[PDB]
């Protein structure tokens, strides 16, 4: 059917609104090139660290 | 404990035999109890609980 | 650079074999082994695992015997002096996808798919790491580009892995009808790999519980023994001439 | 009395030496549990020797077979997993017990006269332990093994003129290879026996004068026989240690280790993080705090020089920290500094850890620099604190 | 008496010796169990490993050899002697007293087809491998301690107690054996 | 007449210890 | 060299005394004694370790933030 991990990842987003907004702000700030050295790896990592922490306790309950 | 003393502690040979018997029987009893706890804590997860065991085509 | 070099940290998942009295989930081990032999084995070796290892863990003896018979193992030399082929037996190790490490690198763009026999013990937070890596393929952060032949995975150190995403939905079919979503196969294959790295785990935990309980009883007895022997000294009354 | 007849078998010539050195040996009645760690270390040594003898029955010291022979010990020989986890975590238990032993000696100034030779033999024993454990860690032939062997054999290159020849003589070639592993195996079987002999000499030197005590005073007025009192006390200690060791063996067998050594040695790629076992980390930190090859090796040697010179410092006549507030505080600071050095050794070599490591190394050497000043000044305490 | 560490029983109370011994025996149980466990773990670590036990059973087929000769074939460290005995050899192996034999056995109960003898070629004395066409009985002579075997692989003189072991062999056709 | 009783007691102890180390229940 | 002592010692048989109850007797006084005499030592051992650890984490966090675009 539908993979529970992606569904949980989408349902856990309201707990990670602050890192998500910060990552979006970083993307907007680097939409200009500056020789292709700017990136948003740290903010990306913060957002996914929050999402993974939210998802992990609940994933294995939906798995067998 | 003085009655048990008059049967088991009067001679060191009987006492040593008692210690050996206690080691044997107590280790067996503890093993049994630990295995009971293990089985009660892991219901459904054993090899013998594989639904399709014997059914690989 | 700074954070991508070490990678994203993996979460903590509640594995069924975690706990001082918790065993492996053996049906999950069997499902994980089918995932392995249907997806992983075409590129990863498991040189430490024999077919006999599965007997009494995930398969009956006849099941593993037929499994081994399905494969072609080299043997010899015969009386004439030539190498030949024979059906696999219970004592054979799992087959190698490639003839040597150089062949593996040549088939995988210069990268060597590591042997997975001890991979959960060969990485920090191994089980969680493997699960997160397998289910953690996604788009790179803005401003990060990946060269051709590599795939972005934030869990992998550096973020660029030579493995393509392989745990795609319904990539396997399960004998018990378990729906084979990406997360389900990830959990099952990690269960199988964790059993492979530590097949003695259940015996080890049973031994540990038993002997720690017994040694605690022994410690109580030892304390009583020591204090019994020392009480004549500790409660003694000492009279001496001196004052200051 | 005239010994015409036979009294206790303990006093017969068959058993008299054992009796007088292990049963009737006079011991200060006020020894605390901090005095059981010598017996604990002896038990750890016997455990290591027994498990290693049985493991050598199944281990193959060849680069093509060593990793596989370990794995075969873990998977194939019955109780092999237990034998390996016992040897690998028994090395850690040995070092924990010996470190506690050493810091007991430091706190109560057990190194002071007349026990200087005891302390020097202990320092020699510590060096032997370090070498033994390191070459043992090379034997599995994982990534950690290969790269640690590389750097430790390279240490000899700090010598300007003959350093390279010593490195290549230690290797048996131009690189760490099968010759290195095979010679490291022989040394690993041998050094434990020399450790046993050194420990016996340590014990004999200690029985020249008897053990020091928590008060640090002359104890001849209140001594009691080792058997049974300190036997049963050490037995309490042995059972507690057994519980501790069993927790490590059965439930956390790999927490005191790095997963890199489960990867077979690859001479092409150094792992991103390359550290020794935890019990070597403080020495690692002192080594890396010097931004110079020869300086680092010289600091490593100066650590043991200071340890050896400690008993010969002109000191005050007061031993125990219980009556020396300043030295007691300095001891606790030294313990914190050593723990910090261990933690720093586990960190990558970058800011802020270079500065922290440098300051910690300085503090560690300041302990040994300041103790003699403390002794010289405190010599004047009885003349300045009058009743 | 000082009472900071221990409080006395009332004076004249019965001694607690029996209770003390009973309590100590409980920990003595554990000490004995621990010692037994550790020793047996070392003894059994020397026993055959799982990889060794996994290679203790198989079958191999064979063919035919000319009469009067012997071929030494393999298995898992136990070589097998196969000899095509001539009619004179069969007659010589059937004219001996059973009572004189150290191990009482008959020729027929050791052979299926009287034209072939298939035995395991390990001396029953101490594991050495007897030499073909040697000894003073026309069979096998063991070079280790001088064990002598006859045409039927039966011990006649020497230290070995038993005759040569007979495996499970059969004939699928005229020139096909199998073990 | 106590040395014989001591020998019998220690023989019982030795037998009990033998059955305990080796535990030959599957062989008897 | 033997010491010359003058003393009188009275002792009670081990089987005439309670063996274990003295472990949990005046426990609060024991805790007070341990804390009151050893708080300086515990401070000297713990404060450098925790302070250095906290400063290192603070430095790492600020350095990571400074390199972020
Ligand atoms: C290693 C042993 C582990 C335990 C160490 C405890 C220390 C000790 O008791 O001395 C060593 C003790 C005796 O050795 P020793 O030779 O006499 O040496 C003494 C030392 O010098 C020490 O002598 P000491 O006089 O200097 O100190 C004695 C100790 C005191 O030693 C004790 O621990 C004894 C007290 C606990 C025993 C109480 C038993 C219960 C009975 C209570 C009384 C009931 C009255 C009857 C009522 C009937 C109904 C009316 O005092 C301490 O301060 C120890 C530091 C710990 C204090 C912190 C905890 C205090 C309690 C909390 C505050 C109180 C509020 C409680 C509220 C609830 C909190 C949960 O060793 C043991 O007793 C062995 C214990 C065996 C336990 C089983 C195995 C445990 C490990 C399992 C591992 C599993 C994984
Ligand atoms: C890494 C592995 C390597 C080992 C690291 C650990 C090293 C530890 C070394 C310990 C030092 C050994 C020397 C012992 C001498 C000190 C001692 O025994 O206690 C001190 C004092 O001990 C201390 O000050 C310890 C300070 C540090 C304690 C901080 C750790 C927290 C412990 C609390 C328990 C856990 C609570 C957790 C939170 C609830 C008092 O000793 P005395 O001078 O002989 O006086 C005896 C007392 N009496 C007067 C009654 C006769
Ligand atoms: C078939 C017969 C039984 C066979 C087993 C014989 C051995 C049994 C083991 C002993 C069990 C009894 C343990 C003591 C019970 C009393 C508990 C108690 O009150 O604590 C005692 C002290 O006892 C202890 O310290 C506990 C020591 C127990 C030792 C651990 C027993 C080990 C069990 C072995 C079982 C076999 C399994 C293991 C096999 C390998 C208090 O001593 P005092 O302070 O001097 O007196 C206090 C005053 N008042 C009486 C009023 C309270
Ligand atoms: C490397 C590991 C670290 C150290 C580990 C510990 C080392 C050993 C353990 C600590 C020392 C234990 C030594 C135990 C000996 C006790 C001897 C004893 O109790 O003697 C009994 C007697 O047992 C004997 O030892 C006698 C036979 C000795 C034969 C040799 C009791 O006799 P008694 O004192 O009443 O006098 C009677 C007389 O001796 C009888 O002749
Ligand atoms: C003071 C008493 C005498 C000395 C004993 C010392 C005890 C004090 C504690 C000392 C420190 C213990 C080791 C510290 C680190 C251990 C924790 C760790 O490293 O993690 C491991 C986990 O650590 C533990 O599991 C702790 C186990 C403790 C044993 C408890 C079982 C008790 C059994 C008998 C009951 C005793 C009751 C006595 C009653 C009288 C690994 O976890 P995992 O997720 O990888 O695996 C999951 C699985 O559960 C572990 O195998
Ligand atoms: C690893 C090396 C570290 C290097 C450190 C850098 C240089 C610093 C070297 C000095 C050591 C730092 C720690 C010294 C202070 C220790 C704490 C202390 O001593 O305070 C005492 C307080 O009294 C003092 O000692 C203060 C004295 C100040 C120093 C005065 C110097 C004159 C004396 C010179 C004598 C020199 C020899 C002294 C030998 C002891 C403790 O009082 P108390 O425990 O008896 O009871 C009070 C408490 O509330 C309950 O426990
Ligand atoms: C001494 C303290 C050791 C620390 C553990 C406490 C004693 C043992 C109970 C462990 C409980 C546990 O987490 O797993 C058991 C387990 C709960 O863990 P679960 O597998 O996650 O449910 O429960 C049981 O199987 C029954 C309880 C164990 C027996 C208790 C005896 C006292
Ligand atoms: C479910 C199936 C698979 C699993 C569970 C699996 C598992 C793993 C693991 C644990 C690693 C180690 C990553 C690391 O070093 O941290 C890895 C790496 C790798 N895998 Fe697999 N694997 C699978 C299938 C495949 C397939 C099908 C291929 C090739 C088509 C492949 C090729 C590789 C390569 C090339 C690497 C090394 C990548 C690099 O170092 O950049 N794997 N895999
Ligand atoms: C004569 C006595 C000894 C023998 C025969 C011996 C033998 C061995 C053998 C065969 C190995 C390789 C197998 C393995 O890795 O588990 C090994 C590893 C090791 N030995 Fe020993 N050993 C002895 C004493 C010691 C002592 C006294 C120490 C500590 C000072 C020690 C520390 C080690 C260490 C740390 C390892 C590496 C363990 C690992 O990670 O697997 N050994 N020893
Ligand atoms: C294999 C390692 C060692 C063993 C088996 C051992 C054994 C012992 C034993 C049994 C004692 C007497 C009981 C005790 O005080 O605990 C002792 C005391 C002592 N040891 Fe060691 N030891 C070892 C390592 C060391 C080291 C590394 C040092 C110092 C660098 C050292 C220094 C001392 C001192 C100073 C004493 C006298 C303690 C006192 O009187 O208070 N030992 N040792
Ligand atoms: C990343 O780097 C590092 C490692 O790596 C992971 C390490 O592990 C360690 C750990 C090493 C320490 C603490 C010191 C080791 C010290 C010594 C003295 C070992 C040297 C001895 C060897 C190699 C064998 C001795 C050889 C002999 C006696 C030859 C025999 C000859 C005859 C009998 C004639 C450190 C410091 C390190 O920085
Ligand atoms: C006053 O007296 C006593 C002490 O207080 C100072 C003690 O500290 C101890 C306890 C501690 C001891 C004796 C530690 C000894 C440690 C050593 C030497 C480490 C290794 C031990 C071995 C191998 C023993 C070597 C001895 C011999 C004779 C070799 C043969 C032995 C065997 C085959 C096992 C005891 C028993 C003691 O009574
Ligand atoms: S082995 Fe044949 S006679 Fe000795």
């Amino acid at each position: 059917v539908v993979d529970p991990k992606k569904y949980l990842e989408e349902s856990c987003k309201p707990k990670c609104v602050k890192p998500l907004l910060e990552y979006q702000a970083c993307v907007k700030r680097i939409q200009g090139d500056d020789s292709g050295h700017k990136h948003c790896t740290g903010q990306y990592f913060d957002y996914w660290q929050c999402i993974d922490k939210c998802v992990a306790p609940k994933l294995f309950a939906k798995l067998k | 404990f003085e009655g048990f003393y008059k049967l088991i502690m009067r001679r060191n040979s009987v006492y040593v035999t008692f210690i050996i018997a206690g080691a044997f029987f107590g280790e067996r009893a503890v093993d049994y109890g630990v295995h009971k706890l293990w089985e009660r804590n892991n219901v459904g997860k054993r090899y013998e609980d594989i639904s399709v065991l014997g059914q690989r085509p | 650079a700074d954070e991508a070099e070490h990678g994203l940290e993996c979460p903590n998942y509640p594995w069924p074999h975690e706990g001082i009295l918790s065993s492996y989930d053996h049906a999950s081990i069997r499902r994980g082994h089918q995932v392995y032999q249907q997806v992983c084995a075409s590129c990863h070796s498991m040189s430490l695992i024999s077919y006999r290892d599965l007997v009494g863990v995930a398969y009956t003896e006849e099941e593993a015997k037929a499994m081994a018979a399905e494969i072609e193992v080299v043997d010899g030399p015969n009386d004439e002096g030539e190498m030949f082929t024979r059906p696999g037996k219970l004592s054979d190790r799992l087959p190698e996808p490639y003839s040597n490490e150089s062949a593996a690198r040549f088939a995988n763009g210069g990268a060597y798919p590591p042997d997975l026999s001890l991979v959960t013990k060969a990485r920090h937070n191994g089980q969680n790491y493997v699960f997160a890596l397998l289910t953690g393929y996604r788009d790179p952060p803005a401003g990060i580009s990946i060269r051709e032949g590599l795939h972005y995975n934030p869990y992998f150190p550096g973020g660029a892995i030579a493995m393509p995403k392989m745990l795609n939905d319904e990539a396997v079919e399960y004998e018990d009808g378990t729906p084979a979503t990406e997360a389900q196969m990830g959990k099952d294959v990690v269960s199988f790999l964790s059993w492979a790295a530590e097949p003695e785990m259940e015996e080890r935990k049973l031994m540990g519980f038993k002997w720690i309980f017994l040694l605690s009883l022994a410690l109580l007895q030892a304390a009583y023994y020591r204090r019994l022997k020392w009480s004549v000294l500790k409660s003694r009354k000492l009279v001496l001439d001196v004052v200051n | 009395t005239i010994r015409n007849q036979r009294f206790s078998l303990l006093k017969q010539p068959i058993s008299s030496t054992l009796n007088q050195h292990l049963v009737d040996y006079p011991t200060p009645s006020n020894l605390s549990y901090w005095w059981g760690f010598g017996s604990l270390a002896g038990i750890c040594l016997v455990i290591q020797i027994v498990t290693g003898v049985f493991l050598a029955m199944h281990y193959t010291p060849h680069v093509d077979l060593a990793f596989n022979s370990v794995e075969h010990i873990m998977r194939d020989v019955e109780g092999g997993w237990l034998l390996r986890y016992m040897h690998a975590n028994g090395a850690s238990m040995f070092f924990i017990v010996v470190y506690l032993h050493i810091f007991r000696g430091l706190y109560y100034a057990s190194y002071s006269s007349p026990r200087e030779f005891v302390w020097c033999l202990g320092v020699v024993i510590f060096l032997l332990m370090i070498v033994t454990a390191f070459i043992g860690y090379v034997l599995p032939w994982g990534q950690m093994s290969f790269w640690g062997a590389t750097v430790i054999t390279s240490l000899a290159s700090a010598i300007p003129v003959v350093g390279d020849t010593i490195v290549t003589w230690l290797w048996g070639g131009f690189s760490v290879d099968n010759a290195t592993l095979n010679r490291f195996f022989s040394l690993h079987y041998l050094l434990p026996f020399i450790l046993v002999g050194a420990s016996l000499l340590h014990l004999a030197a200690l029985h020249q004068y008897g053990s020091n005590n928590p008060l640090g005073v002359h104890s001849e007025m209140d001594k009691i026989a080792f058997y049974p009192y300190f036997y049963v006390k050490d037995l309490v200690g042995w059972v507690a240690f057994a519980i501790f060791f069993s927790i490590w063996i059965f439930y956390a067998p790999n927490v005191l280790g790095h997963p890199d050594n489960y990867i077979p040695a690859n001479p092409m790629s150094t792992p991103p993080h390359i550290v020794p076992e935890w019990y070597f980390l403080p020495i690692y930190a002192i080594l890396r705090s010097i931004p110079d090859k020869a300086g680092g090796v010289a600091a490593i040697a100066l650590v043991f020089i200071c340890l050896l010179a400690l008993p010969f410092f002109k000191s005050m006549y007061v031993r125990s920290s219980s009556f020396r507030p300043i030295y007691q505080g300095m001891f606790w600071l030294l313990l914190a500094d050593c723990l910090l050095l261990g933690w720093i050794g586990c960190q990558p070599v970058e800011a802020p850890f270079v500065t922290i490591g440098q300051i910690s190394s300085l503090v560690f050497f300041l302990f040994f620099a300041i103790t003699p000043i403390l002794g010289r000044v405190g010599r004047g305490i009885p003349n300045s604190y009058t009743d | 008496y000082d009472d900071h560490n221990h409080e006395r029983y009332p004076p004249g109370d019965p001694s607690k010796r029996a209770f003390a011994y009973f309590v100590l025996s409980g920990g003595r149980f554990v000490y004995a169990s621990v010692l037994r466990l550790l020793v047996l773990k070392l003894i059994v670590s020397m026993s055959a490993s799982k990889d060794v036990l996994a290679l203790a059973s198989l079958e191999v087929d064979l063919g035919s050899i000319e009469p009067g000769t012997t071929v030494t074939v393999k298995w898992r460290g136990k070589p097998v002697f196969i000899r095509r005995r001539t009619e004179d050899d069969i007659k010589l192996a059937n004219s001996v007293d059973v009572g004189s034999l150290r191990d009482p056995q008959e020729d027929s109960v050791r052979v299926k087809n009287p034209e072939w003898l298939v035995v395991v070629g390990v001396c029953t004395h101490l594991g050495c491998i007897p030499l073909p066409n040697a000894g003073d009985y026309g069979g096998w002579f063991c070079p280790c301690h001088g064990s002598h075997y006859d045409i039927s692989g039966r011990i006649r003189k020497g230290p070995a107690p038993y005759n040569l072991e007979v495996p499970t062999y059969s004939f699928l056709e005229e020139n096909k054996l199998l073990i | 007449t106590i040395d014989i009783q001591a020998a019998a007691g220690w023989g019982i102890a030795a037998a009990a210890g033998a059955i305990w180390v080796v535990q030959p229940f599957g062989w008897i | 060299q033997p010491v010359k002592l003058k003393a009188v010692v009275y002792a009670l048989s081990p089987f005439q005394q309670k063996i274990m109850t003295g472990l949990w007797k005046d426990l609060p006084e024991k805790i007070h004694h341990k804390v009151s005499e050893n708080w300086i030592s515990a401070t000297l051992l713990v404060t450098p370790v925790v302070g250095t650890y906290w400063y290192a984490q603070y430095f790492k966090e600020q350095e990571k933030l400074e390199h972020r675009f």
